[PDB]
Formats: structure tokens, C-alpha cells, sequence
């Protein structure tokens, strides 16, 4: 998992991204209180993550080195033998991750959730995963809606999104899924001063993605779907 | 936002603020200013040839997969459940 | 307490004030005042109508536990052993 | 696992359970340095939890909505086909969890020590679980006793406590044995003040449960072994 | 060190003090004073002969090892990877 | 995992060991930029924790009863039979641990890393162990380089270490890797004080294990080989 | 005195009133740099400190009873014997204070500046008072320009004003002159809290005495020059 | 305002909050939030029928002073020059 | 001044001494709200600070050595000619302070004030002096309920001391009236800890003055009438 | 006592702990625990024979009256009126 | 030095750090970090052609005087007896 | 004032001027416990101050604008006729003041003292002023050994420094004394750090005024007895 009270998500609370506004509802799952809670893809959010920590050659706002970020993470492993006809109990072709978050129509009473998943693919083919993939929003909105039932917690909105990556012969893979909790530098925040702490979360509250990004000099790494995991 | 206003009402706060150049750091770090915490959604993945090591080889590939993309490279993840 | 008063000689404290309104907070987060903790013994079960998904399966009865007797709802669970 | 010189455990250092001054021994345990160590049902100590946080649908001071809590925790998960005779490797009838907590005799010293257990039923008679589970206490007290050896803790008293739940067919069940580490609010603690921090903790040792509940204006939701795990 | 010198010009530093007599604490632990860390390296085994319960046996095995050589006997030990 | 611009290494940033200047490289692996890493056993940085923390019967700045440490931990469990010659798929006769830590050429950029692995025996003979431990450091050293390519971090020396225990007919045996992060208590620091926290540090930095083991009146533990793993 | 780098003045930097930006120089005083320095009355900023402390039977957020509050204070005392002719040396008819504030050009480099005025009127006529005290303007301005000589430091407006009573027979009378550093009551700030510092300064700053007057539902004290010194 | 921009890159701030309840206090007082100060303007004259004690009478009058208009009444003025 | 909502007085609100409570009114003055306010001596309230902060020779728990501490003070100094008969103006045989704390009836609103007063005795007869200075309660308790009036404070108790030396020939003297402004140090708090610091306040509220002096090992420097200022 | 209960709602507290061994420390200065303060009543008077420097007069009998009775010797004092 | 060694076992600590850019800060104020102080040695004079004021004529060349040699040009002094 | 346990004095214990381990005695003043204390000249502590806050147009680390720095001043003021004959009572031709620093043996028992002294001069040569300053050693030297009595103070070593300044006639002088109490910023203290506090004071303690000038790039306002006062 949860962000709640204490947090906001890149991409959404801070950051925004403007795919997010303009993003449509790929179905709606129904709730506790009887209301329908839109599914939409989580790249819009993905992508915004890229942004702020950069990537590994381009390299920004990433996690300080050595330091402890608690991550609400889970993860899958799996091997795929050298064209092995025996492939064992739980080996396959590919693997794949999965991330959640969804958020609460009242955030001063019940907290956003994150709700993850991580699997093993068995079929050869990529594309008949897709299809999975596509089919496995359908099964997390529903256990979703039944956490939510748990602590009657009411959603608005809930975003999902995968990554997955299929093995050569004789490699494995790892699938991982995370969330990272973390605190932001002022020399990312324009205008902001460790003076002004709280002025500053509200400087990035109000910059949207591409405004913080023309902002600080920064290209787009998201570009036109120019990021896939 | 409108909305922080009736979070401190409360005695909670959404400040995170790293004092570090450049870097993020985590939450419930030292040195961070304020009460709260910022997150994200990450997703990827990452492959390494067999090895007779089952660790090592989950090692790296988890490796590869927190420097896809979104950088979390050196980090040491604690976890959340 | 009487052992408290040993306790502080040795620069310990059994301290742990959460600032929110109603609410607790975990051991180690920022805005807590003192440097101790309070524990409890919770144990519960919860159940799941058995789906294609060993992992989200896990989930939801991990939460029914959660949210059964005393209640641990929304909570980030990390884990010491 | 452990708490130590830094806490206190609900309803025995503080917000004392009048069912722990009654509370009367099962059996004991053999330690290292041949005191023989008393242990007890964990019940009370377990209700008293309930009465603090309350419960989903009469909430008290749970954790806060998203809050970070750290946990000594463990658990276990198992599955239960459609009445299917060929129930698999790790399947099972029902799930069940520990909880023990062993009060050092010198608090500066040695720290009290929480030991967990979990595990699945392979029996259909719940009335045959009990039995085992009133067997575990044995095990478990084994352990604590062996653990105590490694330290040279002694401990004068040891509660442990379970839970369990039987699944439908086709039904898969999750058993946890947690301990969280909080820290109290101000509204629980009567007379109570920010600015007064150390006075706050005296209060709640001072106070027992019913004291507190009536000086709270709560109901008992222990009540009369209302409560079951 | 001069190293130091260099990591406190980008916010970083490594003090890491404990305000108790005797003994460490965690990272992160309230009261600590600094927002450094230090560490070292344990690798150690232990033993116990075999009881119907994998959980115990994981456990006082677990403890054995904690408990031989270096000590680290009764710590909350929280999970880093 | 890691350790970076906020910590340092017991025997090697401080405290360190005179074996750590005497030692000489076992080997070397290539690394992303050509240079040879050398490899080294970990052994004086093992023996070194163990005079600062102290062993279970001669306790020194062990961490607090009940404190919570956080640590870059891994671990395998395995059993042995009494005698039984069907192993069933994961037992084993012995179980081992190894720790690696790979130090950064330029520390203020690249954080300094630790690769952990564990594993199982299968054969009953010890001296066929050692064997086997020598060539995990190829392994490692090998995940190592290939970990430091993903981050583009260069270490300019890594230390291995291993751990075991071979099981009784009937005993099940727990192999553990821990790097623990900690903070140090004044008493420990010659000349400290609670008021000179930065100072207290540099005491820590200057003084080599003898020289602290001498200042503090301590016996060395690690005397001549006097520690095993 | 001096405030600089670190404050504001009510009814100038903060609850600033719109007699400030109506007002009309009375003079100028030619500054080292060859400026000419406009002289105001303070009235304005009088009346503000008013609105914002209360008065004695309407108080408002004055200072805590029994605080240390640091002024730059000066003062003068007199007494008027029961109309003896001979008044002996320093006595008198009537008793004076003046308050300065001249705000810096550049508040970066140079500190705004609070000269301080008191003395004892001689002849029985308030009305030529009255002109005495039109005229110390011009005594006061010179010695302003005077000090921003010694320093090199720049105003851009200078704002006088003044206190006066006249005794009766057998009366001792204390004519004061004092700034007071304060630091302001979350109560005071509409929509302020204690975990906004920094918002709640600009709060303030961004509210006019009126608006903050009507937000918080205070009469208006200085109404229509109802204030008398 | 744009001016505390500048300040802050100074390491100075005009913060100064008090955590009272409707009170103000002081500069430098413990508990106040911040490193800066507000002032104000104050000039007011206050009277006293003579006695025989010229301190006595500095005393009230400059007690009626501090409570005539606005008030500064049970304060403990220091001062600066 | 003053002394408030933050303060206590030693001798009377904490380290009471039993003078205090046995302690009969020399008289009473009327205030604005028409009660009658008792006048006291302040020997109980002067002794019990010497018993605190300790003598030259027999030092306690006195300020720190270069310590700043901030003192609601007055003084006076005049000098006494080698028997010359013209002694010029302000010069005198005698000088004498005095020191005067009301408390409040309601410490929450008003504060409890200081008045202090100091003054030179023209008359050489030093049993004279002793009238006027009984008499000067008097004039001390008549600007007290006139402050009083002015801030609408209503107090309920007011104690009154005096301090005086004769100078001798060609002798000068200084008489100083002088209420400090402190903190506690933890060994001056029986059972007291730094960690404890509402519980340390609280400890010295409830001890009374003989046993503190008891409790910490210190004989009564105040003895019977011993001290004489 | 009962009455600060009533302060502590005003967000008032009369603690005021020196951290110094056996010493007190006046009101406001850095590291003293607290945000209230505690006081007495002194009055003294002490001599020096006439030199022909007034302000060393006044120094020395002024510094004869801080160490008579209550000592109060080599403080800086600062005045509140 | 070794004197601060000894200071320390007492609870003292002469460390005074301004968190400013060039300039020095007084004893007392906030944000300063530590719990000591550091001072000096200033005499000088300044003059002022008389005026009918002798209270301002006192300001001005009690500015003159600040001004001089060692600069401490625009402070609020407080005084320390 | 005293400057005791808590500081250190520009010039001496930081940042120590050459000329002070060259500077020999003018004299000897008996002390209370029969140790002859040493006088110098203050010259060199007094050019000290003025190297670190640099002069008012060549600025260095002199106070910030509008701080509240506390002082241990004192001054006289005095004005001079336009040549009239009557002088009145307290008018003079030149005013002057001192300060005199006095180092205790033990800093952990007793506070190093300050006394300081002003007054104005009566006849118009400065040549015979300058014979009475070099007399008022004497003058305070006998005060502050008087005062070391008082306390049972022994002092090691005492500066003592004068100023002055002739009026013209119908002009006024003011000479004043001062010692600021202050904290150092950071980037005067070579190789300092925010972060490394108390090693920031070692630093300056280990430099020697040249040192430190040489080390800034400051150029040595003290020249050759360039400063006069
Ligand atoms: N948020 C966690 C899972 C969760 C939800 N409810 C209880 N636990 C997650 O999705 O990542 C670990
Ligand atoms: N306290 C932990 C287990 C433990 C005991 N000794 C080492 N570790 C637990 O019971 O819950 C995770
Ligand atoms: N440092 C961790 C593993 C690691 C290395 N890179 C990512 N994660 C470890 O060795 O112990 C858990
Ligand atoms: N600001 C002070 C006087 C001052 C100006 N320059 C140095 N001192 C004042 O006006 O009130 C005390
Ligand atoms: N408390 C001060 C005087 C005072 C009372 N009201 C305003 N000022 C005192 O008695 O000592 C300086
Ligand atoms: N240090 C003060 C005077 C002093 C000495 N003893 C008590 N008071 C000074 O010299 O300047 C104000």
C-alpha cells in the first residue's frame, strides 16, 4: 502493497503525465459498493518512473548508491533448458511481472493499494502471451475488488501493467515487480530549497511531466512509446 | 494540494525530501526532511545464461532487471508485503 | 517503571509516540518520537475460493487474515525474523 | 524474533490483561540453567491486541492507512481441491499458525524472544487438529528452551497462542503468526500529551485493559471469549 | 578520510553512532546519530537434529548460526537484497 | 546487496586488518573495462567482525537485545537422513555460505557491492567440499564482473569468504550469509564522545584492529587461524 | 536597531495595509549614494502591529505570557511637578517617543534599519509639540542617512512616527519607542498548519490586513485613524 | 516571495512560527519553528501619579505604555541596540 | 517583569519549602477585581534558591561557568565619602534592593509578575533603615495591584524581600535585585534521567525542599534564620 | 502538575533540563531539553573600597553580590525588563 | 584539543557552526549548530558633530564605532553584564 | 563579562596570532592564591578579531545582517564645547574605553573573565592620555584579581586593550567595549563542512592566524601595526 496518507505516485499525484488525463478505460471491474472501477494500462505511469530515475546510460533522479529503498516488490524465476524436451516441473519459455495501484476515492480514510503478480509462461509463443497478459488484468481487478471488500475500501481508478522477457535455450530469466518508496533531491525540484520543504512537494504537485521536463533541460525518454518492458 | 490540507489536520504529512545532489534515497532514511514518501510502478525483466548456480544466476538476472529502464541499479531493496 | 529507570542509564528508551490522530505507526518511521517500541501477538487465518493464480490467491488470504479480529488492513508489511 | 530493552508488549507490560494475573500454567519447560520455565495460553494476550487495534468494523487504533509496520511474521499457505483423492505434494484440509512470546527474566540483559510456527493439516477432523495443536506447545516450547541455550537467556515465562481455519473444496487457506511494532497516538492514551512522551507510556502501563476501555469509553470486544482465532 | 570530504560536498555522509552503552543498533533505528552506516561480513552455520516441524528446525538452526562466532544472537533481522 | 557512499567495512575502512595489506590475490577476473580484478579471501574481514562484535561467551559491541539490523542476508536449508539411501529431491549431506564484497574504484560514484550465494552437498566427503568452495569464487567473481557491467562499476578488489557444516545422520543443517549495518556505541571509540560524532568516525578510521584491540584492552579473538567458518 | 536577511515587518512584508501603497511622501534625505530617500509616516505600520497584537480588552495574538520577547527598545521618563516654577534639571510639561524603520535596497546585502528616538518636551503647549516633532522627522531622516554612510547601505523608503502624553500636576510620565521580534501562532493563519512552516510565512505574505482581517473575522481596530499615540 | 528564493541559496530563512495557541513569542525562544523573525512598530506613553519611589514609578508607566494600544502587557522585554 | 505559562519559582512551585506553607500575610492590598492580595516575606522563596544553587564556598547546582543567563534584574550603587560632610548628590550611608513575585490566580491566562525596586538610605542609623524598608512592601505592593490593573491580573499570594549593605568610609556599594532564568541539570533530580525529562520537572514538584536536601545528601544551608541578605 | 495538563493543551510546556553535569544553564541557550524555564529570588548587596574608576567599582561590587549567598559567580547576565 | 575532551565528559561542548553563507550569527540564534560559542576582543571609538539630540548623537557614533576596524555594522546587540 | 567551559577566543584558542607566543608581560598583578598573573598588551587579540570579520570595506565573515549577537559591551559618551571655557559636569576632550581578557588555569572548574572599563578624558593632550591608559592596567588588573577572589578564579594570563578618541570642538565621542559571542560559517573554516561540526572547530583550533589568512587568500589586515584604535 500500500501507499497511502503519506504518499503520492510519479506519473499521478506528482509529475502527472499528460497520457494519464487522455488515457480510456479498457473495462471496469464491479466494487463492494456496487460502482464499476475503470481499468486503464499502467505505461502512462511506467514510462513517468523512466523519467524522473533516468535510465542506466541516462542516468537522473536515480536511487542513491548503497542506499535502502523499501520496495513493495515481488518477483518470478524461471529456466528454459538448452531445447530440452523434459522441462522439468516448474521450468518454461518465458516470464512475466505484473504491477497495480490503485487508488482510493477518499485517500484520508482508506489507502491506494498496489496489488502484484509474477508468473512462468510454458507455450513457445510471444504473441499467444500477449494474449494472457491481457487476459491477467481481468484476474488482479478481480482480486482488486476483493481486497477491497476486505477493508471496504472504495477505488476511483486502478492502473495495471506487465513486463516480461523470453528465455534463449539454456538461460534464465527473472520477471520482477516493484515499487519503490523514496524522497526527493531539491537539485530536481526547480525553484526548490531544502529551506522549503513542503513548498517543494507542491512545486512538483503542480509541474506536469513535460513541463518538469522542458523545465530542467531533460529530453523524453518516454518519447512516443519509445520505453517497453 | 487541497487535499494535504485535511491530511495535516491529522498530523500526517506527504514531505519527502532527500538532502542529497542528484540522488533519491528511501524512505525511513536519516537525514530525509519530512513525514512521507513518494512512489512509482516499475516493471522489467532480465536474463542470464545457466550456470550450476541457482543463486548467483537469480543474482544477476535481478541484476539486469533493476538497471532495465528505470534505474534502481545499486540499491538495496527491502521488502514490503 | 521501576526498569525503565535501569534501562535509560544504559541510553535506552521504551519511547514510542506516534503523532498522527487515532492512528499507530511502525517501529523506525520518521515523525515518531523515542527511540522504542510497542509489540503484539496476532494470529488468523483467511480463506480464498482456489483461482488459476497461486500468487493472487496468496494475496487476497493474506489480507482476509489481515482484516480479520484485530485489525492490520492496510498495512506495509516488511518482515523481521 | 525479538523485543528487547526498546518495547513492551500489549497487554502484559502495558494495558495489562487481568486474564494474565490469573492465567494458570499448561505445563513447563526445562532450561539451561534448570529453572523450569511456565507456559501459558496466549489468549490473553491475543485479545488484548483486538481491544487496542479493534476490528474491521469497529476500528480503534489500527496502523495508519498505508503506514509502514514492521513485523516479526511468518506464515503459511495451502491448497484443498474439489474433493479430489489425489491431493498432491504440499495440499492439505486445513492451515494453521503459532505465535509465542518468552519474557526474559532480566529485561536488561537478555531479550524476550518471539517464536513463530506454522503448518498444514492433512486430516479432515478439526476436532483431531486441536489435539496436534495442543502437541505443538510441547515443540515449540522445545525450541524456545534450545533457543535460550544458544544465548544463555532464561526466561521466566513463555505465551503461546494459535490459529487456524479449515478450507472448503476448492478453496486455498493462508495462516499467519505476526507480531507488528508500533508506536501509540495520543487519543489512546488518557491524559495523554505530545509534550508529555515518556509520561504517556507510564499511563498505558498503569492502566489495565478494563481501565482503559471504560476510561476510553470502549466496549470489550474480548468480552467473554468472544474472540476466536 | 579525504574520501569524506568529497561525499559530504554532495550531502552524503558516513557517521554512524550509537547512543546506547555497549551495543550496535540497526540502520535506520530511531536516535542513532548520523546518516552513515557501517557493516561487515558473517557467513557461519549451525545445526539441530531433525523434528517433524521444518519451521522449528529452520529456526534454532537459524539461531545456532546468529549465535556462533560472531554474535548476533537476539536481532530482529530485517531482509536486504 | 550493496554499501555505498554512506558506510564503510569493518577491517577494511576501519579497523583494518594488517592481514589485508599482507594479503596476496587468489586471482583475478576481467572486468567491462579491461582492468583485472583481483580476488582475495575474505577471511580477514571475517575474523574482524568477530573481534568488534564480540563471540557468545566473550560478548564486545554486539548489536542491542532486540534491535533490528538490517542485513544483505541469504541462507539454504537442508537435511540429512538417518542414513537413508532415497535422499528425496533437495537433501543433502553438508550446506555451505559464501559472502563476497567488491570495493569501488571511485566510491563517490559507484557503490561498493556484496554478492551472496548458498548451496547444498550432495557427497559425503569434506575434503571434496573445499574443492568444490575454491571454485565457487570463480563463479562469484564471475557474477561479479557481470553485475559491475550492468552498472558500468568498476571494484578494484573483491573478498570471498565461505561457511559450512556437514549434518549428522538425522540433523538438519542452516548455512547463512550476513552483512549487517550498523551504528557504533561510544564505549568502543577510544577518546569518543557522544558530542563528536564526525571525530568519532576518524578515531574509528586510524585505528588498526590491533591498535584498537590494545586500546581497549581486548585479547584478539582471531589470535593465529584461531576462528573457523 | 536592525532587522534584515532574516524577517519581515507586519503591515509592510506581511498583512500589508493599504495605507502603505496610498501613502504620499512627506520629504527626502539625500542618501551617500545620492539618492534621495522618501520619509513617510509610520501611522500605517503603527495601526497594522494593532490589528495583529489586539489591544488590552480586544486581544488578538499578542505575545505568550511571561515570553522573552528581544526588542529594539529605547525610552524616555519625565516628571511635571505640581506646578512648581522651579522644574529642576531634566523634568518637564511633556514626554516623546519616535520609531524608525528605513528598508534596504538590496535585503540580500544590506539589513533595513530601526533608528530610535525619545525626549522631554519643555513648554506647556501640546499644538507646538505637535511642530517640534514634524521637525524631528528631519533630525531623525539625517542621522539615517548618517548610518547608511557607515555601512554603504541603501534605502529605498523610510517610514517615522511618534508617541507622546503630557503630564498632569504631580505626574511621571514614559514615553516608549520599541520593536518587537517575534514569530507567529498557527491560529493567525488561515489555512496554516504546523507542518507547513514555509507555506504559513507565505500566507501571510500574500494577505492584506483587510482580507486577513475579514478571513478571520476581526473588526478593524485602525478602522478610520480610530488609533491614537 | 522572490526575495526568499535568494535568501535560501544564502542558508537563510525568514521562517517564525510559534506553537502556542493564539500567542506569539519571542525570537530565540525554544520551540519556535524556524531561524527568522517578524517585528512591528511600537511607540505609545503611559503616566503615573508621582510617589516617592522613581523607580516604582518607571515601572507602572512603562507597564501602562506596554499595555496601551497594542499589547505587549506581561512581557519580559530584552534589548537590543 | 514576568514569569508565566512557562515557568516555576523555586521554593514554590517546585522544592517547596515548608516556610511557604506555615508563612502568615504582613497585610494585604486591594486589587482592580476588589479581592485582597496578601503580602509575604520572601525569606522562604530567598533561602530556598541559596539551598539550590549553593554557596561560594559550598557550590551545588549554581550556573555554568560562562554560562548566559538571562535575569529579570535592577541594581543600584552609591558611594559614601571617607565621613565628608558635603556627600554631592546622588551618594549616600547605606543601599538596599528589593525583589517581589505575585502569582497569578490563574496561571493559564495572566502571568505572575516581578516588580523589583533599589535605592539609596541617606541616614546613617542602619536600625532606621529596617523601618523603611517594611515600609517600602508598602509602596512595592501599591505599584503591584496598580500593574495588576493594567493587565486586568489577578494575583492571589505576592512575597517581598530585601538586601542591603552600609558602606563604610570612602566604601562604595551595590545593591542588586536579580531573578534568573534557568535549566535543570539530571544529578540535581533525584531518580531523574535525561531520557525522562516531563518525569525530571515533575520529581522536583513533588519534593519538598527538606527532602530534596535529604534525598541528594545536603545539609540546609538556610538552616534556622541562618542566611542574611 | 494538574495545571500543566491545561498548558499542554495550549501546546505550553515548563520543562527546562540542562544537559551539563551538576550546573544549570540559562533560558534559550542551544541543547537544553525543553521549551519552559525555572526561577528564584536573589537579593544581595556587596562593597569595594573607592578607587578612581566608577565602572571597575561597579564591576567588582557587582560581582561581590553575584557570589554572596546564592552563587551566581562568573555568569553572563541578561537583562529583562 | 584535550581540553574539549575533558568538557565533553561533562556535557559540554564548545562546537559553534553557522549554517550561513560568509557571515558569523550569535550565540543563541536557531539553526545554529552546536552548543558553544566563540568570541573576541573589540574596542573602538567614533564621533559625531553635536546636534540638539543627544540620544541620536549617541546612535550615530555608537555606529561610527561598529563600523570601524572590526566590522559589526548592522547587529542587534544584546547586552551581556 | 565570562566566556568559560562553552567557547574560545579569536586569537587564542582559534586561529592564534604569532604575536601572542612572542608577546612578553608588562607587569604582574598578585592573585588570591599567591601566583604572580602575568598583563599583556591586547593588541594582538584585538587585530585577530578584526582579520576574521574584516573591515567595513574589506569584509569577511563579520556578522550577518540584522542577527541579534550578544555582547559583554559597556561604553561611555561624552561631548566637547565649541571651545567654550564651562565644560559643565560631565564633559570632556577625548573618551576612551578597555577590555581586558583574563584565561583561567583550569577551564573546566572556572570561566575565563572579561572586564571592561570607559570614561572620558578632562585635559586636552593626548600624549598625557595615553600615560593614564597605560595606568588603567594597573586600575583593572587590581579589579580582576579582586575578582578572582571573589571566586577562588585563578588566571593564567590577562590581555588587556585600550581605544580612544579626541572630540572636535562641539562634537561628541562615543568609545565602546565589546566582546561578541558567535558561531562560525563554513566557508571560513578550511576543509569544513556542514556536516563535520566538531571537526570544523579542531580546524580552526589547529590553524594559526597566517595560516588561515594564507589558506583563504586573505591578505593580512594587521599588517605591520597597521590597525590603530
Ligand atoms: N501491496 C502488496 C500486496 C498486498 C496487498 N494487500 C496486502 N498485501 C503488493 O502488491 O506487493 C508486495
Ligand atoms: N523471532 C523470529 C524468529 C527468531 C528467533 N530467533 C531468531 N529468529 C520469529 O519468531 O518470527 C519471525
Ligand atoms: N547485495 C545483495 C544482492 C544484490 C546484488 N545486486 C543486486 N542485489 C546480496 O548479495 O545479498 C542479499
Ligand atoms: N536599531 C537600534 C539603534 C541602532 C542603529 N544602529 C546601531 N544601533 C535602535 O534604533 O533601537 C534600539
Ligand atoms: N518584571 C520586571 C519589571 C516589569 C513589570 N512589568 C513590566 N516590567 C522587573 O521587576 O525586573 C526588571
Ligand atoms: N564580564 C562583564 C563584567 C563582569 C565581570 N564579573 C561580573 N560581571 C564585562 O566585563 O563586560 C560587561
Amino acid at each position: 502493497x500500500f501507499t497511502g496518507v503519506q504518499g503520492r505516485v510519479i506519473g499521478y499525484d506528482i509529475l502527472r503525465s499528460p497520457e494519464v488525463d487522455k488515457a480510456k478505460p479498457l473495462f471496469t471491474e464491479t466494487q463492494w459498493d456496487g460502482s464499476e472501477l475503470p481499468i486503464y494500462d499502467a505505461k502512462p505511469l511506467q514510462d513517468a518512473l523512466v523519467e524522473y530515475f533516468g535510465t542506466e546510460q541516462d542516468r537522473r533522479h536515480y536511487p542513491a548508491p548503497g542506499s535502502f529503498i523499501v520496495c513493495a516488490n515481488k518477483g518470478v524465476t524461471a529456466e528454459r533448458p538448452k531445447n530440452d524436451a523434459d522441462m522439468k516441473p516448474g521450468q518454461g519459455y518465458g516470464v512475466w511481472s505484473a504491477i497495480a495501484i490503485s487508488f482510493a476515492k477518499d485517500p484520508t480514510k482508506d489507502s491506494s493499494m498496489f496489488v502484484e503478480d509474477a508468473g512462468v509462461w510454458e507455450t513457445p509463443n510471444e504473441d499467444e502471451l500477449l494474449e494472457y497478459l491481457e487476459g491477467r488484468r481481468k484476474a488482479m481487478a478481480k482480486s482488486i475488488a476483493e481486497c477491497g471488500q476486505d477493508a471496504h475500501a472504495s477505488f476511483e481508478s486502478s492502473w495495471i501493467g506487465f513486463a516480461y522477457t523470453m528465455m534463449e535455450p539454456g538461460q534464465i530469466g527473472n520477471a520482477i515487480t516493484v515499487a519503490p518508496y523514496v524522497s526527493l533531491p531539491i537539485d530536481s525540484i526547480p525553484g526548490g530549497s531544502i529551506l522549503t520543504p513542503d513548498k517543494d512537494m507542491e512545486i512538483m504537485e503542480n509541474l506536469t511531466m513535460p513541463e518538469w521536463l522542458e523545465k530542467m533541460g531533460y529530453k523524453s525518454l518516454s518519447a512516443n512509446n519509445a520505453l517497453k518492458y | 494540494s487541497e487535499l494535504d490540507a485535511k491530511l495535516n489536520k491529522l498530523g500526517v504529512d506527504r514531505i519527502a525530501i532527500s538532502p542529497y545532489k542528484q540522488w533519491t534515497r528511501g524512505y525511513m532514511e536519516p537525514g530525509n526532511i519530512g513525514n512521507g514518501y513518494v512512489t512509482g510502478l516499475k516493471v522489467d525483466a532480465g536474463v542470464r545464461d545457466k550456470s550450476d548456480n541457482n543463486v548467483l544466476d537469480g543474482i544477476v538476472s535481478y541484476d539486469r532487471a533493476e538497471t532495465k529502464n528505470a534505474y534502481i541499479g545499486q540499491i538495496n531493496m527491502t521488502t514490503a508485503s
